[PDB]
């Protein structure tokens, strides 16, 4: 959308998820800088009125801030003078029974924005987790349209973000662990109307392929191998959902995207390639047409689904070429760059040193080199793998310094033990299949459970990480840089984190009420920096907390890795607003008040 | 099974020291019910046909009903 | 207790519910003041993980604050210089079916704190909706004994905090919705040993009266009365319970505090003056017997129950004479101010001028002079009283600064129409019996439901008004006063806001995340100052909100009053704590960091 | 009735206008069952003889038991 483009280029506006559409999460502002950021203090806050995790970010275009919430998924409009006053809300009526198919918690990663045609206004765009996507009038907050996409009848749920391009919102899917046999779908943001929808498993004509799809790359694979590297009909049920995030590049006018992890766990019950869950897209805008496609896991052991963010940026190869690129760190261990004109591969490279699933990942044949001693198998209890299945990377929403050419990355510092068992598919329930383990990696604290996070600074072709630190928990949310020489991020114990761009000293922090699950964002009014973030932990990291568990094998083996967070942490939902010296709205406290 | 030997591209999965080449028959059997694997497609049929009746109604009136049994 | 006295001296501290014995919210620290209050900002926050109404305040004693929640009422303790780590908490088992016999959310006023002595460890003391009261040692969270004081299965619950004097414990009562003859316990702090148990209705020997029970002003009653006026056996189901505050004087031995509303709310099922609902005493600390008590509503007709905050204070009365003084403020529309060594009343002035239930309080005879006109009854509908049954004051903790002899009050300004119907008392079930429709009252903005509130400066024995302001919504949580020549106070739009002492003039708010219930704090902690006030709206006024009603008549008649808050705030649970230039313990902000 | 005809200390109560003095055989007779009225009185009573053999117990061994089923 070129008016979209145009909206992003203010620095008064936050228009989309991940600011822009080469998803930098990347401020020309600098009034607030690594000289004066002592000074940064809250300014005002505002809570949702719920429990359960709360990620993404909210929106801020033509004066207003967009807000959005854990199950049932209410939505909130705020003016930007007197936040007190609540301009509009939704508040969705949903089944129940959509709590008990959530694999992961409650949670929704955010909200879009269509800019208006003259003859339809501007619109908010939302996902609900009982499977309807909306349209809401931007400035009264009714209803335009609303749709089904997905059905909890056979385990199937939305928490993604939707995401707008041209005239078209684009919908992802949810429910792997129950079996759910993945798609996306393309809507006219005007009416509802489903335009294309493109299938990850199963026969040439349901994953829509372009004539020439792989051309430059005919070694990825090409026609036939979404029903051939499957054994019968297994690919019905196989998985491949994809709730992550996107980019887009309207030279090429394509949509870059990862798909999820193949069903079940016990990979006993499914020999073959498992084509094409785990792979990197690029799809064109208007007909879904696959350009592209390249698959990082064949064959998965270990849950390491390929959903995560997509960073785009421009910069000169080894060999002095310019390159249009996209950047993509994963679950399983590996952060990958490709050219996103053709697909080809340009480096692949360990997120830390302790990664033992690969040896490596052969840049010209495209396969990474496994070792079977940490592979998973039936009657087998395999141990000390890393990365475990919630990755050395999850869903949080990264960024990127263009005049530093550097990545600023939120990792992960867990490893596992895993054994496989049989079990039948019922649609409705559970298809799982394995029993696990969970703990710190070898540079944390295995016996106090605690070292289980990271941040780092890195450079996509020389591979050189500029800078690390360790940190007490996984770094979830993502995060956020600036031209003032910062980089932010929240954690989960309860803070907002700033550290230095060049050398990552930590300069400044803030203990906020609850864990961050989401990224931070920033925008100018009336002259004045704002800094803003959610508080509400939860996710996979909060189920002991938010469901009342103890066992350690439960929560996926999740409640025995996070055993301390409790400690340090209860659960929440709000915004807290930051600014130098706490500049605000009420600096006259007479506005906003009754007369 | 180190992943690198392949019969055609895209496809290198091989079985692992002991077990075999395919699963039907064997003690690793999933015995699938037919059934049950045709259930999510059949679901989407039947929302893809409700989703058509709503928005060719707000096309031809401009007024939003959600409701399919209130569209004549 | 005498160490209790000692402690709530230094100004590092906040030991008991109140501040101190005199209960008057008052601090000597001016480090912030009106010259510099703009520069205020947050330092740190804590999430409780719970929504619903809350209310109280946070204590602090040797370096660690004390935190407590709504329903199922857990415990807290943080260390002042790291507050990321939880030091221990205590969660609590408890039925379900509590929920269902509360009347009005599931809220509770907060902890109490004994010193310890020569081998019994420190203690925090806590109650729980479904009855239990429970002693936890202070340093671990572990029990150290628990007993039964209420049964949820008649309808009675506990929402009060508990109250430390000598080496006894003190513990109210609630459920006069559901029919619940009012009593207070005392226990042994150490063991969990019932000592003495008070009720107020009935025979002589359940009331605990002195021999000279009234000697000073007899015209009020004496003996026979629990029982005289009512009919029958009425009095056994017939309220009087004790949900609000405390104060003490070591030099009289007496606990100072109000009996609740007379059950049902139907005046015409319980003909007689109802005593000693409604009821101002004076009880001895050791023994519980009354020394003297005072009946401010007569037969109840409105809902008016009479539990509200209690201040101390010594000033020279009309005559030029040095009088030690109890000052207050009444559900009814009247503040009263009687002498607390025996009982004789000073004066009772009306809150404000709009009050109609009464035409004036007769000093002479004790009796109120009530107006036929704005009475209740069967078989009529009432219109236009003032007060409603919400009050022109409930539940909130009032200050009192010395140096300038004022009370800083947080007032309703809430109207309504009431008419009454017949039903049976079933034990376990509601007893209430009248349907209510409330409304802004004079002053403020009918037709928009808003303007609910006022907050004031009053002198109690001229009678005269300093200044007074109006608000938006009801300010329902209390106030605090400081040398600082500044009054802090919470409202139910989402605000800690600070007012000039002389003047009344705002001169600063913040927004923060929740409407507020209870009443703000101040300490300090190595050298710098700091307010705190807890978040997360709720109580009678948040019962649309929090429950998603939408008939007005729902919530006893508090839906319809209520109309606008959502529009201004949503429900939340936590505390949040403010500085100058918001220093605090991350400066450095490598402090409480994982290192390898 | 304004509260102010006393015939004794402590006791002005007066029926308003068309109002009886007692309710009882008149159409605001309340019938209350006797069986109902003493259920809180008699509660009182199991909850105080529980607690004490919670106390007496602590005093004689030292330990705190809650649950009285396993106190001898
Ligand atoms: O396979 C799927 O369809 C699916 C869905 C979701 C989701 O919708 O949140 C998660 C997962 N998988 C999962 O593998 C996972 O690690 C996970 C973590 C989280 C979270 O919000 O913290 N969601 C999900
Ligand atoms: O009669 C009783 O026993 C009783 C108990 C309670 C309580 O326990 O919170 C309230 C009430 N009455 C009541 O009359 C009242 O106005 C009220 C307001 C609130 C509050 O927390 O906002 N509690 C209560
Ligand atoms: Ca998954
Ligand atoms: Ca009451």
């Amino acid at each position: 959308n070129d008016k979209l483009v145009e909206l992003s280029k203010s620095d008064d506006n936050w228009v989309m998820p991940g600011k822009n559409y080469d998803s930098n999460n990347f401020s020309d502002l600098k009034q607030i800088n690594k000289g004066n950021v002592k000074q940064l203090r809250p300014a005002w806050t505002f809570s949702t009125g719920l429990l359960n995790g709360h990620e993404g970010a909210p929106l801020v275009v033509d004066g207003k801030m967009y807000i959005h919430t854990s199950f049932p998924n209410n939505t909130f409009a705020l003016g930007l003078d007197d936040p007190g006053t609540i301009l509009w809300q939704d508040k969705p009526k949903q089944n129940p029974a959509a709590r008990a198919v959530a694999c992961c918690d409650l949670v929704n990663r955010g909200l879009a924005y269509w800019p208006g045609d003259g003859k339809t206004p501007a619109l908010i765009l939302k996902t609900q987790l009982d499977g309807n996507v909306a349209a809401l009038n931007a400035e009264t907050g009714e209803t335009v349209w609303k749709v089904e996409n997905s059905d909890i009848k056979v385990g199937s749920t939305l928490t993604i973000a939707p995401y707008v391009v041209k005239d078209k919102v684009i919908i992802g899917s949810s429910g792997a662990e129950l079996g759910v046999r993945g798609y996306l779908t393309a809507y006219d943001v005007k009416t509802g109307e489903q335009v294309w929808r493109a299938y990850a498993t199963g026969p040439d004509k349901d994953l829509l392929l372009a004539s020439d799809f792989n051309i430059k790359n005919p070694h990825y694979g090409q026609k036939g191998l979404g029903t051939g590297t499957w054994e019968g009909d297994a690919w019905k049920i196989g998985g491949g959902t994809n709730w992550g995030w996107y980019a887009y590049d309207p030279g090429t006018n394509l949509i870059y995207f990862g798909t999820g992890n193949p069903a079940p766990w016990n990979e006993t019950m499914r020999p073959g390639d498992n084509k094409w869950t785990m792979t990197i897209f690029g799809r064109d805008a208007d007909t879904g047409e696959a350009k592209f496609g390249y698959q990082k896991t064949p064959h998965d052991e270990w849950d390491y689904a390929g959903v995560n963010v997509m960073m785009l940026s421009e910069q000169k190869d080894k060999d002095g070429k310019a390159r249009k690129l996209l950047t993509h760190p994963d679950r399983n261990g590996i952060v990958y760059t490709l050219d996103r004109t053709d697909g080809a591969l340009v480096s692949a490279n360990k997120l830390d040193d302790t990664v033992n699933v690969f040896k490596s990942v052969d840049l010209k044949t495209g396969q990474p080199v496994r070792d079977p001693e940490y592979g998973t198998r039936m009657d087998h209890l395999a141990k000390d793998i890393c990365p475990s299945a919630m990755g050395y990377h999850n869903q949080g929403h990264d960024s990127y310094d263009p005049k530093r050419e550097l990545f600023f990355m939120g990792i992960n510092h867990i490893c596992m033990d895993w054994e496989p068992f049989m079990l039948p598919y019922k649609a409705g329930q559970f298809f799982v299949g394995a029993t696990l383990n969970m703990y710190p990696g070898p540079k944390g604290d295995r016996q106090n459970y605690e070292g289980l996070g990271q941040i780092k600074a890195y450079n996509a072709i020389t591979g050189d990480y500029k800078w690390e630190k360790m940190e007490r928990f996984a770094v979830w949310g993502g995060t956020m840089a600036t031209a003032g020489d910062l980089v932010f991020y929240g954690t989960l114990d309860g803070y907002l984190k700033a550290r230095d761009s060049d050398t990552g000293d930590l300069l400044w922090k803030f203990k906020i009420p609850s864990g961050a699950i989401g990224y931070p964002m920033t925008y100018t009014h009336k002259g004045t920096q704002y800094v803003a973030i959610y508080y509400g932990v939860g996710g996979w990291p909060g189920v002991g907390l938010v469901f009342d568990l103890a066992d350690p094998t439960a929560g996926l083996g999740a409640v025995g890795a996070f055993k301390k967070l409790a400690n340090y942490t209860q659960m929440g939902g709000g915004v807290v607003v930051f600014s130098l010296d706490g500049k605000g709205p009420y600096d006259d406290p007479n506005v906003g008040e009754w007369k | 099974y180190d992943g690198t030997k392949c019969k055609a591209a895209g496809n290198c999965w091989e079985p692992k020291p002991g077990f075999p080449e395919k699963i039907a028959g064997s003690k690793y059997d999933p015995k699938h019910d037919p059934k049950e694997l045709n259930k999510q497609a059949d679901s989407i049929k039947q929302m893809e046909e409700r989703n058509k009746k709503r928005v060719e109604n707000f096309k031809k009136t401009g007024k939003f009903e959600y409701d399919v049994a209130k569209i004549s």
